[PDB]
RNA sequence: AUGGACCGCCAGUGAUAAGUGGAAUGCCAUGUGGGCUGUCGAGCCCCACGCACGUGGGG
């Protein structure tokens, strides 16, 4: 993978955030499996002005119109088990259930979000997830370009001893939780 | 058919006309005294300029030759209003002394002390042309046509020659508005019956005030008058004065075209 | 020769000076004389015409008229009236010069500065730019084949309407006099 | 076409020379910003799976 610090300017909506992330990468690929996760990822870091954002990626980004005045960028290749390292992350805990008139949506509170998350990591890296328990988007009018929704993210943080390296790294590259294209998924680690 | 033309031409520090004394001529109008450039002085310069560029249409457009004996047409049909300032103007004294070149065992016993008056302001000029009688008297509509066009250009281009070497008052009007009227000629002089206040200039404000007076008079008496105006300012629209034109000679051309 | 006035409004600045007595007084030391002289500063607009037909008519020959015109224009740029210059040292070169060679009639740009400039900032750039806009608007309103040309100290603006730019005042004077 | 019609007040000009506003000067003496406090289930669509409880993919 490879990491960059980038910052869009004029961002009014989340979908245009997605599009500004894909229009700077020409050769794009998508390798999918029926039920498993798709194989960029990204995290919103400062949103009231322009919008600074950390991107994880496979294909190299170069500045575009109204981009940075420079191409930071580093290419990284990943992490010994038993050792603790800093984590991080935004995701959307949900419960899907039959809806009157299907619906994404202990169990809310800060304890089934912790249950949900450590479910997400599973045998990979053991961690503690900052529990949130509370973003809107609409289509920019372009045909076949989504529509309008709501949503709710949660950020999580600390050091996460990993129990399987290739598989937590697998999780780092695949992403944790739905809506990866709308801010979620990216797990960030650092040595303790 | 009456072609009349209004100009808002400003003049820097100058003394174009003066009294039997040195001070310039003034109307007391709207309660506020205001310097003026008398009609005959201005007319003389325009007539001299027309006759110079044109190489008896001068006895027709202008009533008669001053140095020729009357040829039964003393009336000139053309009417020249006396130019007067948009605002009230106080007479500005300029004290001056001519220097004696030969020096005595004395310094500065200057050759001649005196003081002459000058003034500056934005004069609101205006004129009229009785087109029909000009055609009936001149005969050919074409000579009349060339003469009318050249008379308007002379009205615009010229400035009187008076104390001009001491004050280069040569200037072009900021606004001209030629209105081919069939009912009767009308001067927008009452637009300035209330002299404008100062410190921000007067060209722009006098331009829209004259625009307000043209809207109101056009409102009370809607007419078939063909109108148009050219300005040195593109910042403000004056829809009541008619269609705007890119320049003065283009304007004069369109209104000479409109009379016939 | 027009009266050079300021582009901007100027209040008369008063300076209070006291000529000092030199021998010390035994008891009361005071000024020998004390008064207040008025001074002022600003960016003047200057204008002048030369009627070539009359100057050629006066000198008779066109060659002495040519030297007289070039010499006049150079004097117009170089000279300063010298009024209390020993106490103020007001010697200065004009910030901008614009020679036009017109055939129909001379036109002063004094109406361009009838609306006084507000202030707080340097009037030179705004005065040059305003004279530029008025020269542009007059060339559009009153079309003419007059040979124009200018020379300026500031390089912050191109001033397109003032004609062909020349690097120096003598080059400009020589070009426009040679053009007439 | 009006005691009117036609009709320039106008040619020229340095306001000049000379000039310290100068000497002296603490805004000083006094002061808590204090008490209170774990950050721990609707969400619009497409598709794949499902033990139709629910999982996951993408927008």
């Amino acid at each position: 993978t490879w990491l960059t610090k980038i910052v869009p300017d004029l961002f009014r909506t989340a979908g245009n955030l997605h599009r500004k992330l894909i229009r700077l990468s020409s050769d794009l690929g998508e390798e999918r499996i029926a039920n498993p996760r798709q194989q960029l990822l990204f995290r919103i870091e400062e949103t009231r002005n322009e919008l600074y954002l950390l991107v994880q990626s496979h294909s190299p980004l170069r500045v575009d119109r109204l981009g940075p005045g420079y191409h930071q960028m580093r290419n990284l290749d990943p992490l010994d088990k038993g050792s603790r390292v800093r984590y991080r992350i935004v995701a959307s805990p949900t419960k899907r259930l039959g809806r009157s008139e299907t619906q994404r949506l202990t169990w809310l509170r800060g304890a089934a979000a912790e249950e949900w998350w450590h479910s997400r990591a599973a045998a990979n890296g053991l961690e503690l997830l900052s529990t949130y328990a509370q973003d809107d988007v609409r289509d920019p009018g372009t045909a076949d370009r989504s529509r309008k929704i709501r949503h709710p993210a949660v950020r999580f943080d600390g050091e996460a001893v990993i129990s399987d390296v290739d598989a937590v790294r697998h999780a780092v590259l695949n992403g944790i939780g739905r809506g990866k294209s709308y801010g979620c998924g990216l797990l960030s680690l650092a040595l303790i | 058919t009456f072609v009349d033309i209004h100009a808002i031409q400003t003049l820097p520090y100058s003394n174009i006309n003066r009294d039997d004394l040195g001070s310039p001529k003034t109307v007391v109008y709207g309660g506020k005294e205001r310097t003026r450039v008398s009609s005959q002085s201005w007319k003389r310069a325009v007539r001299h300029e027309v006759e110079a560029r044109l190489g008896n249409v001068s006895v027709n457009l202008f009533g008669r030759m001053l140095a020729e004996l009357p040829s039964t047409e003393v009336d000139g049909a053309v009417q020249f209003a006396h130019a007067f300032t948009v605002h009230g103007t106080t007479v500005e004294v300029d004290f001056f002394t001519a220097v004696d070149d030969i020096p005595k065992e004395n310094d500065h016993g200057s050759g001649h002390m005196n003081a002459g008056q000058f003034s500056a302001g934005t004069f609101y000029r205006y004129a009229n042309v009785n087109l029909d009688r000009l055609v009936e008297n001149t005969g050919d509509a074409q000579t009349a046509r060339t003469a009318v066009a050249e008379f308007l250009r002379a009205f615009l281009s010229t400035v009187p020659s008076g104390k001009q070497n001491a004050t280069a008052a040569m200037t072009l009007p900021d606004l001209v508005h030629i209105a081919v009227r069939f009912d009767r000629p009308i001067s927008f002089a009452p637009a300035f019956e209330t002299a404008l206040y100062g410190s921000d200039g007067y060209t722009l404000r006098a331009c829209q005030e004259l625009n307000n007076y043209a809207e109101r008079l056009r409102e009370v008496w809607p007419d078939d008058a063909i109108r148009g105006y050219a300005t040195v300012e593109n910042k403000t629209d004056l829809a009541a004065l008619g269609e705007r034109y890119d320049s003065y000679p283009a304007l004069i051309d369109a209104m000479v075209a409109a009379a016939f």
